[PDB]
C-alpha cells in the first residue's frame, strides 16, 4: 500500500486487522536497505529519540484500525512502516503486517549520472568482456537502458538491475553488457543509452 | 440442538469458557423456513448432552417464558397499610432483638418504605440498626435457626458487568421476538463486586463484640464461608442491573477473631435463566433478556444471615 | 554503546542445521532479552521467537517443533540452531534486544492483562540463502578510469551472496558508489563498485580494493591503475 | 415477498386470532348510569 503526502504537513497510515479489544500496537520503520527502527513503543509513546508529532491512535478505542499520524511529514521519513499488533481477543502475532511505503512527493527530480566503463585488460586476457554503465542519483525510479553498437542495436546478452533507491533520492542502476575479446575490437565503438523520462542519455566507448 | 463453541479469545488455560458462541435454528416469522441464528450465552445456562453439543440447562426440568424487556426488576418502596378496625403496632425501642415486651411502643397505618430485594447471603439497602449491632435468633442454642445480623453503618459494595454486550432481536414467529446476546464490544472480563476492606474490618468487628454477649466472653470466633449445595445458596445471589449475580463469598468470611486501603473483590458470575420460587405451578422458567452496555451499581450491605456449625461440646469457639 | 553482529555460515543446503551466533558487544547477555527476526524479500518480518537467561524461552508455533535457541554467558554471544532447512527459509535473519511490558485492561487479579514485547536495539543482520549448489569464488577484475574523474573494481563470477568490499583497508569512504548485484542467467550475480576522485592523483595515489567473500572465504586485493 | 409467492399482511407485525363467527359485531344502545352518591 502507498499513501502520497507532500513535505511538511500530516501523513496517515493504516496498518493491520481492526480492533478487538485493548490493543498495545507496536510501530517500526524499516529504511530502504537497512534494519527497521523503533519509533512507537506502546500505542502513542514515543520512546528516546524520535521526534514529534508522531502519534498513534489510543489503544482503547474498540473496533478500529492502527492508524499512525505523522505530522511535519519530511523526505526522510520515506521509508516502509510495519505493526506488532498485541489484540487482547487474539493469539499472539508472531508475523508483523503488512508494511506500508511512505510516498513524499515533490521530491527534487535528478537527471541521471551515466557511466560507461569498458572491459578491463587482465579479463581480456582471461577471455572475457562486460560494458558496464552505472546509473545513479536520478529520480523517480524509472529508467530503461538500450545497446547499440555503433548503431547497431543490442538485443541479447543485456543483464540490468531494477532501479533501488539508496538512503537518499539517489537511485541505482547497472547495466551488464557481455561480450567476446574479438567482439570488441571488431566494431568501431559500443553505446549504452538510457532512457530516463522522456530523455535520453547516450554514453559511447571506442576500442585502442 | 445448539452447536456450541468457545468465545474469541486467546488466554491462558487455566480459563474455562465461561461464555459460549452458540449456533442453532429457528422458526422464522412463517411455520416453513428455519433461521440459522446464533447467540451467546453463559456456560451455566447451558449443559452438553450426548463437535460439542449443548442444550439450555432447564429443557429438562420446566418450560420456559421469557422477561419481558419493558418491564424491570427495581425494588421501589413498599409501605404496607391495614384496613379500619384494625392498626399496625411499631415497637420503638432500639435495643430490640424481636420477640418479647417492647417498652415505647407507639401505633401506625403503614410501614416505612420496605424495598422488596431478592438476596441470599447479604442484605441489601437495609435499615441501619441503631446505637449498637443487632442480633436476632430464634433460639441461639440451635445450630439449624439461622442468625439474622442487622448493621449500625453500611458497608459499601459496588457490582460491575464489565461486558458492552449486543442485543441481538431475532423474530421467532409472527408476533414474539426473542433478545439474543450479540457479540462483546470491548474486552472480556468478569462481573466483580468491591468492598471496602477498612468499614468490613470495623463491622466484623462490632459484630463479634456483640456475638460475645451470647456465647461467653473469652472465647474465639471464627467465620468461614458456606458448605456447599446449590448456587442459589452457595453464592450471594442477587440482582442489579437485570443480570442475576452470584458472587463467591469466601474471601468476606475466611477469618478468626480472639477474645482481644484497598477493596476485597469478589469474583461474581452471571445467569440469565432462573427459575426461584418454584417457577408459578410446575412449568414457567424466566430468561433474563440480555443487557446492553456495562452495568454498575453501588449498593450498602445492611444484614447478613448466619448459621452456626453443630460442634455441641467441640471448643470454646 | 551496544552493537549487535549477526554471523552464520551464508548458505546452506536443504535439510540441513542451519547454525548462527549473534556478536553482542557493550552489554552481558544475563541482563537481556534477545530475539531473533528474519524477513524474507518483498514481505513482513516474521518474529522467531525470544530468549533469555533462567530458561525463559519461547519459539513460533508455525515454527514449533524446528527450533533451538541458546545463550553463551562465557562468550557473550546469541546461539540460534534451525533443523532440517528447505526452500522457505531464505531471508535476512536480525538479533535484537527485547524490552517487555505489561498492558493491563482489566483488574488485574483476574488475569485481565497481557505482556507485550518489543525489539528497540536491532543489529545489521545476517543474510542466509538455502540453495543445493555449491559456493563460487568471486573474479576481481578493476575498472580503469579536467575536474574529476571515475575509477572503480569489478566482481563478475560469486555465489551466493554477499562481498563487502572496502577501499585501501577502509580509509576512503567519501564518494564510494556500490551497485546492486545482478543475476545472471547461470545463477551468478555479479556487482560493481566506483569512487569519485579528482583527476590529480598522479601519486601513485594507491587505490587498492580489498573484497572479502566469506562463504568462500576468498580475500582478494586489487590494485587499480590507469 | 422476495409465480407469484405472498404472505399475510399481518405475519411481520403481530400475531393473529380469528373472531368466532358466533359473536356479533352489531351496535347495540348503552345506557351509561352512575352509582348512589352521584348523577
Ligand atoms: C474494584 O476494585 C478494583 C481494584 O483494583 C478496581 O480494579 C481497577 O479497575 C480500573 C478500571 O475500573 C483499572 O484501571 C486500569 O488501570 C490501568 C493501569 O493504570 C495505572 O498504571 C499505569 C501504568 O503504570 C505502569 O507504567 C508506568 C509508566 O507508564 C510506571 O511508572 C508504573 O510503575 C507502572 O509500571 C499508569 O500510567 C496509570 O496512571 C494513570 O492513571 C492515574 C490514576 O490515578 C493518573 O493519576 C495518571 O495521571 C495516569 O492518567 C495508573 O497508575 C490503566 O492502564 C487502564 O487504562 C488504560 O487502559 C484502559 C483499557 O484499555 C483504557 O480504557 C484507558 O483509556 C487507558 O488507555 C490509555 O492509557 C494507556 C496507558 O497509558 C495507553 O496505552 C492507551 O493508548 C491510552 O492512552 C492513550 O490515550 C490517552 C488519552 O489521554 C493518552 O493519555 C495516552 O498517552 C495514550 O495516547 C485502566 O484504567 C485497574 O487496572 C483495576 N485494577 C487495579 C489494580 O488498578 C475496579 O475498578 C473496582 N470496581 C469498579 C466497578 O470500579
Ligand atoms: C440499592 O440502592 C442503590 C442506590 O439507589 C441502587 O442503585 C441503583 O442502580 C440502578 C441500576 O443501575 C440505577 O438505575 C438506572 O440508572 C441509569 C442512569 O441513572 C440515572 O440517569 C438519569 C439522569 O442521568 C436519570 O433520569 C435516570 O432515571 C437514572 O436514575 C438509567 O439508565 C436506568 O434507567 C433505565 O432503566 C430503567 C429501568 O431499568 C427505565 O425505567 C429507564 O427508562 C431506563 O431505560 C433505558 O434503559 C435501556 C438501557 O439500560 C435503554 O436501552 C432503554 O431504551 C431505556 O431508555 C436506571 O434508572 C439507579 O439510578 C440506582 N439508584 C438510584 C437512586 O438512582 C441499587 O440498585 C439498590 N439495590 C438493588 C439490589 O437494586
Ligand atoms: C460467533 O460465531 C459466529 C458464527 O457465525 C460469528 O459470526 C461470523 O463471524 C465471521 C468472522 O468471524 C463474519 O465474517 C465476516 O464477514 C464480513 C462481511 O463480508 C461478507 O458479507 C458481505 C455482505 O455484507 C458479502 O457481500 C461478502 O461477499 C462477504 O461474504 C467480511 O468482510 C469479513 O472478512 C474479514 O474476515 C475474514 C475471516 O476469514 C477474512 O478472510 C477477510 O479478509 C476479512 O479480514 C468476515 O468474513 C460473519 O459475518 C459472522 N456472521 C454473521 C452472520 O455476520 C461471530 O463473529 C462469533 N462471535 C465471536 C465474538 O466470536
Ligand atoms: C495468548 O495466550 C497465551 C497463553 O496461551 C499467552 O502467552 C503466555 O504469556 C505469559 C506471559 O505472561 C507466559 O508466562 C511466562 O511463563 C514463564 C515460565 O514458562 C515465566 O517465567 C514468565 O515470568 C514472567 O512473569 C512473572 C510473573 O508474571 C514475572 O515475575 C517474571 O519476571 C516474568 O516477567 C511468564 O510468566 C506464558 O508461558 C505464555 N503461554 C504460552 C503457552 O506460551 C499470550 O500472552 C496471549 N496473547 C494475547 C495477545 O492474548
Ligand atoms: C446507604 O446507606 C446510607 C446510610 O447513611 C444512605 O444515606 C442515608 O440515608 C438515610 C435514609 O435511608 C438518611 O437518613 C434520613 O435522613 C433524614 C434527613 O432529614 C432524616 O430526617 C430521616 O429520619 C432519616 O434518618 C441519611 O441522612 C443518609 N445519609 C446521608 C449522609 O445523607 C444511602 O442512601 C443508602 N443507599 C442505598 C440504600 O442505596
Ligand atoms: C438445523 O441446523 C442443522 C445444522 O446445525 C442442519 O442440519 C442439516 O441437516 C440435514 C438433514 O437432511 C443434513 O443433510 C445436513 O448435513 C445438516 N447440516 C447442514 C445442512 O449444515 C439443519 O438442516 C437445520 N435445519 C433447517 C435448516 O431447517
Ligand atoms: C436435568 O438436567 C440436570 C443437569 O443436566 C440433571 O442433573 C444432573 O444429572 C446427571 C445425571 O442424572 C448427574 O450426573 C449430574 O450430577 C446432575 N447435575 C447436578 C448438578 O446434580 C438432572 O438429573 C436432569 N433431570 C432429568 C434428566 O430428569
Ligand atoms: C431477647 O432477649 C431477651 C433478654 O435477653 C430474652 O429473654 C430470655 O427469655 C428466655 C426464655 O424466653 C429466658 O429463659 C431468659 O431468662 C430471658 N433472658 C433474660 C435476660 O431474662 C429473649 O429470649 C430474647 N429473644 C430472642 C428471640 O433473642
Ligand atoms: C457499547 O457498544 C455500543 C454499540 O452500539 C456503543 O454504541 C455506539 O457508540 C459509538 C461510540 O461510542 C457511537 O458513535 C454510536 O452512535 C453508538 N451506537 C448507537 C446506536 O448510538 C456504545 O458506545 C458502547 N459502550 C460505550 C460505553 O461506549
Ligand atoms: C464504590 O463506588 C463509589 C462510587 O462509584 C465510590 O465512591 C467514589 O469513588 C470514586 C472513585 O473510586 C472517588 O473518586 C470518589 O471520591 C468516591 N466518593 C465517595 C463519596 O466515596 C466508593 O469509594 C466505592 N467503594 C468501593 C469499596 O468500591
Ligand atoms: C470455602 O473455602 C474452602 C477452603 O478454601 C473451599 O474449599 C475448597 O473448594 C474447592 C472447590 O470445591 C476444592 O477444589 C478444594 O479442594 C476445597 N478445599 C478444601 C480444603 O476442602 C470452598 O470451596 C469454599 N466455599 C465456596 C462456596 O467456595
Ligand atoms: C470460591 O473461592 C474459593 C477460594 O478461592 C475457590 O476455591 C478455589 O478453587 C480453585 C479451583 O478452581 C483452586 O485452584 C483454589 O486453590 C481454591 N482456593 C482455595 C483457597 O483453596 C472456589 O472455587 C470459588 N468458587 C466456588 C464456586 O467455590
Ligand atoms: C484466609 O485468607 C487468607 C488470605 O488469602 C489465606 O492466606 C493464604 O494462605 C496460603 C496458604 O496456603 C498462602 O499461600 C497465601 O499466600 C495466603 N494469602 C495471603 C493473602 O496471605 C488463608 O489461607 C485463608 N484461610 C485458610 C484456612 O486457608
Ligand atoms: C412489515 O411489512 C410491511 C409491509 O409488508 C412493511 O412495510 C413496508 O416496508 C417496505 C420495506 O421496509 C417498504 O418498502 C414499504 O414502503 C412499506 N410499506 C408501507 C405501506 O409503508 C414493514 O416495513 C414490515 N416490517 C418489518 C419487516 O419489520
Ligand atoms: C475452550 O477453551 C479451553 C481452554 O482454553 C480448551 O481446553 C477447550 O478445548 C476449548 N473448547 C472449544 C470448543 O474451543
Ligand atoms: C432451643 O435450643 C435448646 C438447646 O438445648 C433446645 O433444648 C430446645 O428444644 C430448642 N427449642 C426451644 C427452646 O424452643
Ligand atoms: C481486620 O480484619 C482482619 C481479619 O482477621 C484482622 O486480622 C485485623 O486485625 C482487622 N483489623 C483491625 C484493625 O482489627
Ligand atoms: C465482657 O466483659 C466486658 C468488659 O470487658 C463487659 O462489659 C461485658 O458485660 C462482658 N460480657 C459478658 C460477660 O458477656
Amino acid at each position: 500500500t502507498f499513501v502520497s503526502v507532500a513535505p511538511g504537513q500530516t501523513a496517515r497510515i493504516t496498518c493491520g486487522e481492526e480492533s478487538l479489544g485493548s490493543r498495545s500496537v507496536i510501530w517500526y520503520q524499516q529504511r530502504p536497505g537497512q534494519a527497521p527502527s523503533l519509533i512507537i513503543y506502546n500505542n502513542n509513546d514515543r520512546p528516546s529519540g524520535i521526534p514529534d508529532r508522531f502519534s498513534g491512535s489510543p489503544g482503547s478505542t474498540f473496533g478500529t484500525t492502527a492508524t499512525l499520524t505523522i505530522t511535519s511529514v519530511e523526505a526522510g521519513d520515506e521509508a516502509d512502516y510495519y505493526c506488532h499488533i498485541w489484540d487482547s481477543r487474539r493469539p499472539t502475532n508472531w508475523v508483523f503486517g503488512e508494511g506500508t511505503t511512505l510516498i513524499v512527493l515533490s521530491q527534487p527530480k535528478a537527471a541521471p549520472s551515466v557511466t560507461l566503463f569498458p572491459p578491463s585488460s587482465e579479463e581480456l586476457q582471461a577471455n572475457k568482456a562486460t560494458l558496464v554503465c552505472l546509473i545513479s542519483d536520478f529520480y523517480p525510479g524509472a529508467v530503461t537502458v538500450a545497446w547499440k553498437a555503433d548503431s547497431s542495436p543490442v538485443k541479447a546478452g543485456v543483464e540490468t538491475t531494477t532501479p533501488s533507491k539508496q538512503s537518499n533520492n539517489k537511485y541505482a542502476a547497472s547495466s551488464y553488457l557481455s561480450l567476446t575479446p574479438e567482439q570488441w575490437k571488431s566494431h568501431k565503438s559500443y553505446s549504452c543509452q538510457v532512457t530516463h523520462e522522456g530523455s535520453t542519455v547516450e554514453k559511447t566507448v571506442a576500442p585502442t | 440442538t445448539l452447536q456450541c463453541t468457545n468465545v474469541t479469545n486467546n488466554i491462558t488455560d487455566d480459563m474455562r469458557g465461561e461464555l459460549k458462541n452458540c449456533s442453532f435454528n429457528m422458526t422464522t416469522e412463517l411455520r416453513d423456513k428455519k433461521q440459522k441464528v446464533y447467540s451467546l450465552f453463559y456456560r451455566l445456562d447451558v449443559v452438553q448432552i450426548n463437535n460439542k453439543e449443548y442444550r439450555l440447562i432447564n429443557c429438562n426440568t420446566s418450560a420456559i417464558t421469557q422477561a419481558c424487556p419493558k418491564v424491570s426488576f427495581e425494588p421501589i418502596p413498599i409501605h404496607y397499610c391495614a384496613p379500619a378496625g384494625f392498626a399496625i403496632l411499631k415497637c420503638k425501642d432500639k435495643k430490640f432483638n424481636g420477640t418479647g415486651p417492647c417498652p415505647s411502643v407507639s401505633t401506625v397505618q403503614c410501614t416505612h418504605g420496605i424495598k422488596p430485594v431478592v438476596s441470599t447471603q447479604l442484605l441489601l439497602n437495609g435499615s441501619l440498626a441503631e446505637e449498637e449491632v443487632m442480633i436476632r435468633s430464634e433460639n441461639i442454642t440451635n445450630n439449624a435457626k439461622n442468625i439474622l445480623v442487622q448493621f449500625n453503618t453500611p458497608v459499601q459494595i459496588n457490582c460491575t458487568r464489565p461486558n458492552n454486550n449486543t442485543r441481538k432481536s431475532i423474530r421467532i414467529g409472527p408476533g414474539q421476538a426473542f433478545y439474543a446476546t450479540g457479540d462483546i464490544i470491548g474486552d472480556i472480563r468478569q462481573a466483580h463486586c468491591n468492598v471496602s476492606k477498612a468499614t468490613w474490618n470495623e463491622t466484623l468487628g462490632k459484630v463479634v463484640k456483640q456475638l460475645r454477649k451470647h456465647f461467653g466472653n473469652n472465647t474465639i470466633i471464627r467465620f468461614a464461608n458456606s458448605s456447599g449445595g446449590d448456587l442459589e445458596v452457595t453464592t450471594h445471589s442477587f440482582n442489579c442491573g437485570g443480570e442475576f449475580f452470584y458472587c463467591n463469598t469466601s474471601g468476606l468470611f475466611n477469618s478468626t477473631w480472639i477474645s482481644n486501603n484497598d477493596s476485597i473483590t469478589l469474583p461474581c458470575r452471571i445467569k440469565q435463566i432462573i427459575n426461584m420460587w418454584q417457577g408459578c405451578g410446575i412449568g414457567q422458567a424466566m430468561y433474563a433478556p440480555p443487557i446492553q452496555g456495562v452495568i454498575r451499581c453501588v449498593s450498602n450491605i445492611t444484614g447478613l444471615i448466619l448459621t452456626r456449625d453443630g460442634g455441641s461440646t467441640n471448643s470454646t469457639t | 554503546q551496544v552493537h549487535l553482529q549477526e554471523s552464520g555460515p551464508g548458505l546452506v543446503k536443504p535439510s540441513e542445521t542451519l547454525s548462527l551466533t549473534c556478536n553482542v558487544s557493550g552489554t552481558l547477555v544475563r541482563d537481556n532479552y534477545w530475539s531473533w527476526i528474519r524477513q524474507p524479500l518483498g514481505k513482513q518480518p516474521e518474529w522467531i521467537g525470544y530468549v533469555h537467561d533462567s530458561g525463559d524461552t519461547n519459539y513460533n508455533p508455525s515454527l514449533k517443533s524446528r527450533v533451538h535457541l541458546s545463550l553463551d554467558k562465557s562468550k557473550n554471544l546469541v546461539s540460534l540452531r534451525l533443523t532440517g532447512v528447505t526452500a522457505a527459509d531464505s531471508a535476512i535473519y536480525y538479533c535484537a534486544t527485547t524490552k517487555h511490558g505489561r498492558r493491563i485492561y482489566g483488574v488485574v487479579a483476574f488475569k485481565e492483562w497481557f505482556t507485550y514485547f518489543y525489539m528497540d536495539v536491532w543489529g545489521k543482520g545476517t543474510s542466509v540463502t538455502v540453495s543445493s549448489a555449491s559456493t563460487k569464488g568471486p573474479s576481481v577484475f578493476p575498472l580503469a578510469p579536467g575536474g574529476t574523474a571515475a575509477l572503480g573494481c569489478l566482481v563478475k563470477d560469486y555465489f551466493p551472496e554477499p562481498v563487502t568490499v572496502s577501499w585501501n583497508s577502509g580509509a576512503l569512504t567519501s564518494g564510494v558508489h556500490t551497485f546492486p548485484a545482478v543475476l545472471q542467467s547461470s545463477g551468478l550475480y555479479s556487482l560493481s563498485s566506483v569512487v569519485t576522485v579528482p583527476s590529480s592523483s598522479l601519486g601513485t595515489q594507491t587505490y587498492i580494493c580489498n573484497v572479502n567473500h566469506k562463504p568462500s572465504n576468498t580475500k582478494v586485493d586489487k590494485r587499480v591503475e590507469p
